[PDB]
């Protein structure tokens, strides 16, 4: 029933997603829950004030879906486990989407703000990491799933906004359900 | 250099032949390791392949990762598409991912490699990274 529209883990190359402020999100090599190598994104400008870092995915073809589901796997560092604690450090990030009939996204085109971008939600982690453990990684990657459904255009982009946290977007899986019944 | 330091990890590189290859960097600078790359017209015998390890000084000095290092990268694709296979390391203070790698100003870090087809594990190719103290970095 489930149909994947995009899955960052199957890239087997570079994601090449757009980063509005270059000094914010950046693409880096990472690991999957089942201990596998993939392409991930991270931000950690906890020493800089007024952070508003955006990350935009490639154009995602709709393929006959209206209700879109976004599965996000991520790690968020505990703000108290980072020495110089200003007070602006955060542990959440926002997810947005923008639909369009054509790619057309450039680097400026769709303004980088809540205005044109439609907010899906503020994503929080059930488990932030500080250190702990005494044998090896076993559980510290969060999984959050959200949905939205106006999507009527040929495709859409997804955007993630950070505002002063230290986090890593490990994977993003987008899918819809086209029930045979 | 600037902010990104390119390192061509092969035995023909004079920088490695002098055996004391090191780079002076500042927090948030990057290290880009370029694996040996050969066109398709090579019997893959003269083709160099390596496993790269991050080790401590003693491991660095002896060309031994055993009990003193972490396997870091694998230059196992001497025929990758878009140019040489490349691995990158950012000298960041805090990792946004569990037990990732963190670096500190004024400290030295080391990397060594062992040939895959194995030559002898003798005088390995190695690199020392000196992360400059805050006072030096602007
Ligand atoms: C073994 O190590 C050698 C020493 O590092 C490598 O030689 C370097 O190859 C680079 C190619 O990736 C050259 O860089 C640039 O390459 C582009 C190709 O797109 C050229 O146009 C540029 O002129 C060239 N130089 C720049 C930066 O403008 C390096 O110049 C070259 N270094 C030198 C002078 O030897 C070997 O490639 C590497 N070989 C193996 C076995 O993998
Ligand atoms: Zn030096």
């Amino acid at each position: 029933v489930e149909e994947t529209l995009m899955d960052s883990t199957t890239a087997t190359a570079e994601l090449g997603w757009m980063v509005h402020p270059p000094s914010g999100w950046e693409e880096v090599s990472g690991y999957d829950e089942n201990m596998n190598t993939i392409r991930t994104y991270q931000v950690c400008n906890v020493f800089e004030s007024s952070q508003n870092n955006w990350l935009r995915t490639k154009f995602i073809r709709r393929r006959g879906a209206h209700r879109i589901h976004v599965e996000m796997k991520f790690s968020v560092r505990d703000c108290s486990s980072i020495p110089s604690v200003p007070g602006s450090c955060k542990e959440t990030f926002n997810l947005y989407y923008y639909e369009a009939d054509f790619d057309l996204a450039t680097k400026t085109f769709p303004n980088w703000m809540e205005n044109p971008w439609v907010k899906v939600d503020t994503i929080a982690a059930d488990e932030s990491f500080s250190q702990v453990d005494l044998g090896g990684r076993v559980m510290k990657i969060n999984t959050e799933v959200r949905s939205f459904g106006p999507v009527s255009r040929n495709g859409f982009y997804l955007a993630f906004q950070d505002y002063g946290g230290c986090m890593s977007l490990i994977a993003v899986r987008v899918f819809y359900r086209k029930c045979p019944r | 250099v600037a902010d990104r330091y390119a390192v061509y990890w092969n035995s023909s590189n004079p920088r490695f032949q002098r055996g004391d290859y090191h780079i002076d960097v500042c927090i948030n600078d990057y290290l880009d390791v370029f694996c040996p790359h050969y066109e398709d017209s090579v019997p893959e015998d003269k083709t160099e392949r390596y496993v790269l390890y991050m080790v401590n000084f003693d491991g660095y000095s002896a060309c031994d990762h055993t009990s003193k290092g972490f396997k870091r990268w694998e230059c196992n694709r001497p025929h990758s598409p878009n140019g040489p296979l490349k691995f990158s390391e950012k000298f960041q203070l805090f990792t946004p991912f569990s037990l990732g790698f963190e670096f500190r100003p004024g400290r030295e870090y080391f990397y060594i490699s062992s040939a895959i087809p194995d030559n002898g594990r003798r005088s390995c190719l190695k690199l020392k990274v000196f992360v400059r103290p805050t006072n030096s970095c602007m």
